[PDB]
């Protein structure tokens, strides 16, 4: 079933891969970020609320990130999966580039994590399963995400993850050398300026689960140069409330050695999916969102943005 | 200490351990100082080792259906273990081929041994380098195995401590401090050095096969008789091992009980001194020592029979396998000596090495499985964490400790900022409600909802070693302004000004230096300093006088932290007025819940979210007639030794006579020299000690240790109070556990073995020298060197052994202080801090334990080097002088080395005996500790110029007091919290360094012995002492009353329905400090003890510490009824209690003032008079 489904997804992806501002409002701004800003728009013709991510062309050329934006657009077009935010319309103007995304009312997970302090283990496992499925799907297509952090993952009405911001993504078969990302979430091999592969996203998943379970990232320091030293050292101490099983899982995920990295050795995703920490999560049902979410964000209508800053 | 030289030494240096020379040379001349110690190797640090083991333990738990603890140990050390095992095997193989060369070199001393002599030079050259190969392959492997065992021990200890901090409260009652101390003490040194013996399980059969193959060369098929005899003897030894294991496993039980009783009794020495129970405790502990000795002495006989097999089997194994060969056909005398040469190694391989290895496995695997079972107990599950609840909701909660529920239908709700005051009678469930909120007592029904961030102020105040500042901040970032406000608001600045070093005064374990109220207010300050949502204050206002109590309540609880949602347990009708909601409990059920009105019908802004190494300070506190004192302490031992010497001399004379006086054997004058070689090689059996001389020695050597233990206990109980504070709890546990287990088990058998080897050497030399005196002259240079080197090594080894012996006390004091504060540790969340402290203590121990093994290996390698060089030097001169006939020189010189082959082993045993003798030296230091120091009629008492100070030459607490008490008159002792008021009534007992004159009834206090003086005072200590035992044993540890006069007393103090609610009436086993009883019942138990012991003088210090008025009436009635005729000093803070007294003694600014009126007293001090509640102000004033 799953193998045939992944073959079908890879087959139909290629067909879309090879075949790649007067109807919008400015009611609200949902955080600008880097070059450009995302503004809330409302469809005149229908009434559906959407997002609208603006991108600065002069900053794109000045920052030497032009391939990033174009392949981000083309990937976000081609991909189709329930847990990934879908793109509807693409704009090309003489001033800036705009892309229309489907509105996600629940806001950021980062805000909830800083609000509650830390999630319990089942509360973390619920999101970890979704991220595992998303990375399985993405790696099946030979895509790399390489920018996983809590500031990229939104929450929909029902409570499931909604992945956005494919800026640094890239479709590649083999090895890459480009350095980019957030300092705490970088793997040792990319830090050392050596060639690296798709295994980096498992390091990102391990650090994400650590941060979500503890409330603070494991490798954390004042200066970025000190953070690089702590990452390349690979030494970490777990807090008391961590169970033995989750400790074993994170030790396998956050391991410096590339060869024996979990999710890279021999089976790809089965080493993780069959682990004891996922013993009570039915993958087939959670793919089709039949499980009750342990956290439902309060939305007060399509125009409400109380969850946002 | 700094920079371990092991890491930066060369390979050739560490092959010979030359890097340890500097600490021997610095220490031979004069005392080894703290600057001479080195740092621990980086690989040996406890931090990066426990993590390395747990990395695999967690994997084993999470990956396997049937996890075993011995798979993380295997997949951490297996290859490095086998790598040294491989070389240890060739350290044994090279030992068995020595006779092939040696029996050909000796054979060359014969004119007609034509071809044997012709090529002997090459055989000597081959023997020369065989010794060099053999000495190099052996010692480094053994040292590596010792290091591996040390690392395994450290990792397991760290894992056990990390496990301990997260045990559930259900299993805590089953795990006393004695069990943990027994677990960690029994493996502390035997586990490291035992690893070197484990490999002989698979070496010994592979050695026996080789030796039997070589003996087949000589004796053909007749050799198997010795094989069968040895196999039968090995089976017998295995049965003895079975029996010995049985006895040890049976004995293990009583040690923990005796240890916990000893620790409880020594910690509370104040109350034992006051009650004069310093003789009942000795009897109690002796009654438990009796059975333990009865078991260990019975096991010692089996140990003797296991250790005696080697010596006696030497003659029979040779005889039984060479007799049939001679019986059929004539034999040459040389074959007998060659057979003996092989049989010595065969005897050592079968009878001495294999059973020790088997026992090593049976002990190590049993310890590992015990730890594996320890690691799989229930764990405390943490409360949910949520920063946005802002509300504490409790609904339909019932709880059981294990019949009647403790709580039943309890529910309430309070918002942010509200104060809820919990009230109720004693034993109603006030503290258990806070235990339920904290999550220690998980409720059977209902739910609890809150933020999960709490701060706790336990009813029993806890203080761990450190300073007041460190206790208050309690392992968080220091703040200048927060600390000042906290230390000022708690009214504690008034008392800091009295201490010599102000805020940096060092407090011991338990805070015995401080008073009660000071310790309670320090715990309150610690609770306040912690930033949290919910504050759980469990009756901090117990030991505080009304003025300080009221000031603290107004300033701190209601004004400094008015924005927090605190819960205050109180029973005063002045605090309920200030609170928003009132919860009253009775018999476990809720009686009332509502507003006080219905009863009649930004300093603390916020807060945001150690070295593992010994620098210089931690290794600072660690810094021949002992044999005569050990021998002469028991009179029978001298007679036993003289008996042994008499039989030894008789055997020596018989052997000499037989050897002077001398078919089936071919013997000729040309080859007659083999007689002395055979005698020297078989003397191990002729001069052995049979059980007629073995068993009495083992019996007496164990009888000695009981006398030493009883003397040490007696001397400890008699010491003055001033010197008992210089000790620590960990030193007491150390000396009573390790230095008594060593004294019972290891020392007697080791002394036996040393004596046996020494006697064998002396007898062989004495007999062989008389017949032709040139071995004795030829043996002097070896004997001299073996003593010179031994003295040079011992001069430093004694100091290193002492330093290592003191390194293990911090482990025990940390272990004993951790268990007392477990709930506070989990409430605050400071587990990583204590884990780091324990790892620091482990590293401190390892730093001193490593150097002892390094120097011991250096010595044991040097002695074998000396033997090797002398053997080569003597071999070449022996072989050179065989110039075609009658090698006279070699006949003497080569014979002169078979004696050294066992003298070396005797010298190796001497160092073991000396090392184990350090515990005797540490024990004797406790015995020499200095000792402390009808008639009552009416009770009239008079003092004159009495002064008291806790240390001689110290600061005076009070002086110049001249009050006088009339007979039968109540005296109400009063004062502020911390004045000398307890010191005044402690000075009557002469427990501290005092000067002056006391004239009770007319007999001066200096005219009576202390134990008869102190008997007239009945006391109620402020520190309630409850020890493990039954109710009857607690109420009278003398058994001088029988169950009728006890029930006639227990019902008066309201203990009827408190005792009878348990399965055993007057016989329930109180355990773990008597935790089963509530805090209010302990006061009534002390009152019952005082009622039973009718004395004419009474010294009541805080008789009603925490109980509310509805229970205080019992104390009032029993004070007016049971001993109405006696004079009593009533030291108490309750204003209602000062309504019966007719004389008053207020202590202020280190002097006393007398008042014969209560009305006059209140007029001279306004602030105190204006602080009493109206209820008492209308009771006192008409
Ligand atoms: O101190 P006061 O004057 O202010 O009164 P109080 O605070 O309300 O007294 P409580 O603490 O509430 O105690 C209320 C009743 O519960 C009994 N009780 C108390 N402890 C009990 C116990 N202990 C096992 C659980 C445990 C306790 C401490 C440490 C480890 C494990 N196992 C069983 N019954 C235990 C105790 O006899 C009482 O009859
Ligand atoms: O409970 P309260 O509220 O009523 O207070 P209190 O009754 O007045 O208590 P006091 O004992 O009077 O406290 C008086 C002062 O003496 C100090 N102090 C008190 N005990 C001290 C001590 N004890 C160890 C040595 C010892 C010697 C003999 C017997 C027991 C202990 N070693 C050293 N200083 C000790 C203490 O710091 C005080 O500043
Ligand atoms: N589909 C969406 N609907 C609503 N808000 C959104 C949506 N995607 C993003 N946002 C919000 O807009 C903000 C920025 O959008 P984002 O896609 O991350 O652009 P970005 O510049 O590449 N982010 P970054 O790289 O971290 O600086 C985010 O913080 C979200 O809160
Ligand atoms: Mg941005
Ligand atoms: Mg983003
Ligand atoms: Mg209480
Ligand atoms: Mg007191």
């Amino acid at each position: 079933s799953v193998k045939e489904f992944l073959a079908k997804a890879k087959e139909d992806f290629l067909k879309k891969w090879e075949n790649p501002l007067d109807q919008f409002e400015r009611i609200k701004t949902l955080g600008t970020g880097s070059f450009g800003r995302v503004m809330l728009v409302k469809h005149m013709e229908t009434g559906n609320h959407y997002a609208m991510k603006i991108l600065d062309k002069q900053k794109v050329v000045k920052l030497k990130q032009i391939e990033h934006t174009l392949n981000e657009k083309r990937i976000l077009q081609a991909v189709n999966f329930p847990f990934l935010v879908k793109l509807e319309f693409s704009f090309k103007d003489n001033s800036n580039l705009y892309m229309v995304m489907e509105y996600v009312p629940g806001g950021e997970m980062f805000s909830h994590l800083r609000r509650i302090g830390r999630f319990s283990e089942p509360h973390a496992r619920f999101y970890a399963a979704q991220i595992v499925l998303t990375f399985e799907y993405l790696h099946s297509l030979d895509l790399i995400y390489r920018d996983l952090k809590p500031e990229n993952l939104l929450i929909d009405q029902q409570g499931y993850i909604q992945v956005t911001d494919f800026g640094f993504a890239k479709r590649v078969k083999g090895r890459t050398w480009t350095l980019c990302g957030t300092p705490e979430y970088l793997a040792p091999e990319i830090i050392l300026s050596k060639g690296y592969n798709k295994a980096v996203d498992w390091w990102a998943l391990g650090v994400l689960i650590y941060e979500m379970a503890a409330g603070y990232p494991p490798f954390f320091a004042d200066q970025p140069i000190q953070i690089y030293e702590k990452i390349v050292s690979g030494k970490v101490r777990f807090p008391s409330h961590f169970s033995s099983d989750l400790k074993d899982l994170l030790r396998n995920l956050l391991q410096v050695d590339l060869t024996k990295r979990f999710g890279n050795l021999k089976n790809g995703v089965n080493d993780i999916k069959n682990h004891k920490w996922f013993a009570t999560t039915d993958w087939i049902a959670i793919y089709q969102r039949k499980v009750e979410a342990p956290f439902i964000p309060k939305f007060k209508g399509p125009g409400d943005t109380s969850n946002f800053d | 200490m700094q920079r371990s030289p092991l890491e930066k030494a060369s390979v050739v240096s560490k092959l010979f351990f030359s890097w340890t020379r500097p600490i021997l040379r610095k220490g031979y001349r004069q005392r080894l100082e703290l600057s001479d110690i080195y740092q621990i190797p980086s690989v040996d640090s406890a931090d990066n080792l426990s993590e390395k083991l747990e990395r695999e333990w967690d994997r084993e738990l999470a990956s396997k259906k049937n996890p075993k603890l011995i798979n993380a140990l295997r997949r951490c050390f297996f290859w490095r273990f086998m790598f040294y095992g491989i070389f240890l095997y060739l350290g044994e193989v090279t030992k068995a081929v020595q006779p092939l060369l040696l029996g050909r070199i000796i054979a060359s001393y014969d004119p007609d041994n034509k071809e044997e002599r012709s090529i002997a030079i090459y055989l000597g050259i081959g023997l020369c380098l065989l010794f060099i190969v053999r000495t190099l392959l052996l010692h480094p492997a053994i040292f590596g195995l010792h290091h591996i065992g040390m690392q395994m021990r450290i990792a397991m200890f760290s894992l056990i401590y990390k496990k301990t901090l997260k045990l559930s409260s259900r299993v805590l009652d089953k795990i006393s401090i004695g069990q943990l101390v027994s677990l960690l003490s029994n493996n502390l040194n035997k586990f490291d050095e035992g690893l070197a013996l484990a490999h002989f399980v698979w070496i010994a059969p592979l050695q026996v096969a080789l030796l039997m193959g070589l003996i087949w060369e000589l004796l053909q098929a007749s050799a198997f008789c010795g094989l069968g005899f040895l196999i039968v003897l090995a089976l017998f030894q295995a049965g003895l091992g079975r029996m010995m294991m049985k006895y040890r496993d049976q004995r293990a039980g009583k040690i923990s009980e005796r240890l916990v009783i000893t620790s409880e009794m020594i910690e509370n020495i104040q109350s034992v001194k006051a009650y004069c129970w310093e003789e009942a405790m000795e009897k109690m502990i002796e009654n438990l020592r009796q059975t333990e000795l009865k078991l260990t002495r019975k096991a010692a006989y089996v140990r003797y029979f296991n250790s005696s097999a080697f010596f006696f089997s030497g003659f029979f194994v040779v005889f039984l396998s060479v007799l049939p060969y001679a019986l059929i056909k004539g034999i040459i005398l040389r074959k007998i000596f060659t057979t003996i040469s092989f049989c010595i190694v065969l005897r050592m391989a079968v009878t001495r090495q294999f059973p020790w290895a088997v026992q090593t496995w049976y002990d190590s695997l049993g310890a590992i499985n015990k730890i594996q079972d320890f690691l799989q107990k229930q764990e405390y599950k943490t409360l949910e964490y949520n920063l946005t609840t802002t509300e504490v909701v409790m609904e339909n909660v019932t709880a059981f400790w294990e019949g009647t529920p403790v709580l039943k239908d309890i529910n309430f709700k309070i918002e942010r900022g509200q104060l809820l005051a919990v009230a109720g009678s004693t034993g109603a469930g006030k503290t258990s409600l806070l235990m339920v909120i904290m999550g220690e007592l998980e409720p059977s029904e209902g739910k609890i909802k809150h933020s999960g961030r709490i701060s706790f102020c336990s009813q029993f105040s806890w203080i761990m070693p450190g300073t007041i500042k460190e206790n208050i901040i309690f392992g968080v970032s220091y703040d200048e302004y927060r600390y000042r406000s906290v230390i000022k608001a708690c009214q504690l600045e008034e008392d800091i000004s009295k201490f010599a070093e102000k805020d940096n005064i060092v407090l011991g374990e338990g805070g015995i230096t401080l008073s009660g109220g000071q310790r309670a207010r320090i715990s309150l300050a610690r609770a306040v300093y912690k930033d949290a949502d919910l504050y759980l204050l469990d009756s901090p206002f117990g030991y505080l006088d009304v003025l300080t109590e009221k000031e603290i309540f107004e300033s701190c609880v209601c004004k400094l932290m008015a924005n927090k949602t605190r819960i205050l347990v109180t029973s005063k009708m002045e605090h309920l007025k200030k609170a928003d909601k009132i919860l009253i409990l009775h018999e476990g059920s809720s009686y009332f819940y509502g507003t006080f009105s219905e009863l009649q019908n930004d300093i603390y802004s916020r807060r945001l979210s150690i070295s593992e190494e010994i620098n210089e300070e931690d290794l600072k506190e660690c810094f021949w007639n002992t044999y005569l004192r050990y021998i002469t302490v028991h009179k029978s031992l001298i007679f036993v030794l003289i008996w042994c010497l008499v039989i030894f001399l008789a055997e020596v004379a018989a052997s000499l006579v037989v050897l002077w006086l001398l078919y089936a054997v071919i013997i000729t004058s040309t080859s007659s020299y083999y007689v002395f070689y055979i005698y020297v090689g078989v003397a191990d059996t002729l001069l052995a000690m049979g059980f007629f001389r073995g068993l009495p020695l083992v019996h007496t050597l164990i009888t000695v240790s009981k006398i030493l233990h009883h003397k040490m206990l007696h001397s400890v109980l008699q010491a003055p109070m001033s010197t008992l504070n210089t000790l620590k709890a960990g030193g007491i546990l150390n000396r009573f556990s390790k230095d008594i287990a060593i004294l019972d088990d290891l020392l007697p058998l080791t002394i036996f073995d040393f004596i046996q080897l020494l006697l064998i050497v002396i007898g062989a030399i004495a007999v062989v020298a008389v017949l032709q005196p040139y071995i004795f002259v030829a043996t002097v240079p070896v004997i001299v060197a073996f003593i010179m080197l031994r003295a040079y090594f011992l001069q430093t080894s004694q100091q290193l052994k002492q330093l290592e012996s003191e390194g293990r006390s911090p482990i025990f004091t940390h272990l004993v202080t951790s268990l007392k504060g477990l709930w506070t540790l989990r409430a605050f969340g400071r587990q990583p801090y204590f884990e780091t402290l324990f790892h620091k203590a482990l590293n401190l121990h390892t730093a001193n334990w490593f150097l002892y093994l390094s120097t011991l290996r250096w010595f044991q390698m040097r002695i074998e080097m000396i033997f090797v060089i002398f053997f080569i030097a003597v071999t070449f001169i022996s072989i050179l002088t065989t110039g075609e006939g009658e090698g006279r020189v070699g006949i003497i010189l080569t014979l002169a080395m078979n004696i050294m082959s066992t003298l070396q082993w005797a010298v190796n045993s001497s160092i073991d005996v000396d090392s184990l003798m350090r515990s005797v030296s540490r024990v004797f230091k406790f015995i020499d500790m200095p000792t402390e120091g009808i008639w009552p009629s009416g009770g009239q008492m008079t003092v004159k110029d009495l002064t008291a100070k806790y240390t001689e030459g110290g600061n005076a607490i009070l002086e110049n007091i001249s009050f006088s008490i009339s007979p039968g008159q109540r005296v109400g002792l009063l004062g502020r919290t911390g004045s000398g008021k307890s010191t005044l009534l402690s000075a009557f007992l002469r427990l501290l360094n005092t000067e002056g004159e006391i004239q009770i009834d007319g007999v001066s206090w200096d005219s009576i012995t202390l134990q008869q003086w102190r008997k007239a005072f009945g006391v109620i200590p402020q520190k309630v002492f409850i020890f493990s035992g039954t109710f009857r044993k607690n109420l009278d540890p003398y058994e001088q009353w029988s169950d009728q006069e006890i029930w006639k007393v227990a019902d008066e103090v309201g203990l009827r329905s408190v005792i009878e609610q348990f399965p055993g009436k007057l016989d329930f086993v109180l355990v773990d400090g008597g935790c089963v009883l509530s805090h209010g019942h302990k006061q009534l138990m002390c009152l019952a003890r005082s009622v039973l012991s009718k004395a004419k003088i009474l010294l009541l210090d805080q008789p009603s510490a925490h109980l509310d008025p509805v229970t205080y009436q019992i104390i009032r009635r029993t004070l007016k009824q049971a001993f109405a005729d006696c004079t009593v000093i009533l030291c108490e803070h309750r204003i209602e209690a000062m309504l019966e007294c007719q004389q008053f003694l207020v202590i202020e600014e280190n002097k006393v003032r007398q008042y014969d009126s209560i009305q006059k007293l209140l007029n001279e001090r306004s602030l105190f008079r204006q602080a009493i509640s109206p209820s008492d102000r209308v009771k006192l004033f008409p």
